[PDB]
């Protein structure tokens, strides 16, 4: 005939909505068993489950907010960011503002903030001294740094003076605050705070063969964004699994707005076997966590954030 | 019965829809001109046809 769409198009998005808020409504009991199921059935599960209850929520913490935008040099990062926006002739009226703004916490905490410890220094001894540091393997924590978050203390004895220097590995990013210095854990630990304290939207990205990294939103670039604090690194997802040439399983991210299955953006080669757990599952396990952390959102909120989920799915399959 | 829509527009499908609704209807437009038992649904009842659609997701 003549069918014309709009008439048709309209009637769609219509129950397009509709659809998407049933699904993030009602927490069904066929579910709540399912989950209950896995979260005992699978261990890996568990493990993402345990991961989501800490990571989801602890950086959303208006007291370490603070803490760290007293202790930052704000005038240094914010004069910077705007040198480097003044060059910018980009886009007319955009928020590319907040990239540069990350970009420079980005070589800030990096250049001037934060130290990478391969092996401590040797406190008693000068500053610059760690190789004349071997490793007597590792230790519970003296009680005095269990006050912070630390679990383990990597220990080290100096070959020149021949005193021992302890290098606890401390989870209370406020701590790190303090020490100002770590490796990956503690660099990306701190950084994603250092992050959410500018309101940024992120995400913790855990790889399960030990690296982890973040991730931001970048409204300009309409997508999450690779952000690696250690390599100084802002948007290059390829680096880990070809430069690196780094083999890696599951990649998952978790954010206090969703916990989604990151792997195609950054596992583009060196791919190793998925088997923790069943694909289906896996999915499942996400989406349901999501799900329980969206619980009590305005409807349009919720909307709102299920389409930029579809948009990374779309990205991510089409792997673009 | 089912669908029966290529992985790629399905998939462009359910990204526009998400992401870009105002090209939603030239993209409804060009994917009947490319389906002709889809076309049949749409002309006898545009209503069926999306219920269908919403299937994918
Ligand atoms: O190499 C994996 C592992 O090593 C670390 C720190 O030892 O990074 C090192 O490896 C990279 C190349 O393989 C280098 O680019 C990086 O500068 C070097 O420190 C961790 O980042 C990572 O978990
Ligand atoms: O110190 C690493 C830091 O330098 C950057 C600057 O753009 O470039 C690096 O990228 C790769 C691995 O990190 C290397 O192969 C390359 O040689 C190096 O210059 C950042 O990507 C990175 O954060
Ligand atoms: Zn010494």
């Amino acid at each position: 005939n003549n069918i014309d769409f709009d008439s048709i198009a309209k009637m769609l998005l219509i129950k397009y909505k509709d659809f998407i808020l049933s699904k993030f409504k009602k927490a069904a009991p066929v579910e709540n068993i399912r989950f209950q199921n896995l979260v005992h059935t699978n261990q890996f599960a568990q493990g993402v489950l345990g991961q989501s209850q800490h990571l989801c929520t602890v950086y959303d913490n208006p007291s370490w907010h603070s803490i760290v935008l007293e202790t930052l040099d704000l005038d240094l990062i914010y004069k910077n960011v705007d040198k480097e926006f003044a060059k910018d002739g980009h886009a007319e009226g955009e928020n590319i503002y907040t990239d540069y703004l990350v970009k420079e916490l980005l070589r800030y905490f990096k250049q001037d903030f934060f130290k990478w410890c391969n092996k401590p220094d040797c406190n008693h001894c000068g500053q610059n001294t760690s190789e004349n540091m071997t490793p007597l393997g590792s230790q519970g924590p003296n009680g005095e740094e269990s006050k912070f978050n630390c679990g383990t203390v990597e220990i080290y004895k100096c070959n020149r003076c021949g005193n021992i220097t302890r290098f606890p590995r401390y989870n209370d990013p406020i701590k790190l605050l303090e020490t100002r210095k770590g490796r990956c854990g503690e660099w990306c630990n701190l950084f994603t705070l250092i992050l959410k304290s500018f309101g940024l939207d992120v995400r913790y990205v855990w790889n399960r063969e030990d690296h982890v990294w973040c991730e931001y939103f970048s409204n300009f670039l309409n997508r999450w964004v690779h952000v690696d604090s250690c390599e100084q690194s802002f948007d290059q997802p390829y680096i880990y699994s070809i430069n690196w040439n780094k083999k890696m399983s599951y990649c998952i991210a978790f954010g206090k707005d969703g916990v989604v299955d990151v792997s195609k953006r950054y596992i583009l080669q060196n791919e190793l076997p998925r088997d923790q757990i069943k694909e289906e599952d896996l999915k499942f396990l996400c989406q349901f966590i999501t799900k329980r952390l969206r619980y009590s959102l305005n409807d349009d909120e919720i909307y709102q954030l299920a389409c930029r989920d579809e948009q990374e799915q779309i990205e991510l399959i089409r792997g673009k | 019965g089912s669908i029966g829509l290529t992985v790629e527009d399905l998939l462009s499908l359910r990204q526009v829809v998400s992401g870009n609704p105002e090209a939603l209807a030239p993209l409804l437009e060009n994917i009947s001109a490319r389906y002709p038992q889809l076309r049949e649904h749409i002309m006898a009842n545009p209503e069926v046809f999306v219920s269908m659609l919403l299937e994918a997701v």
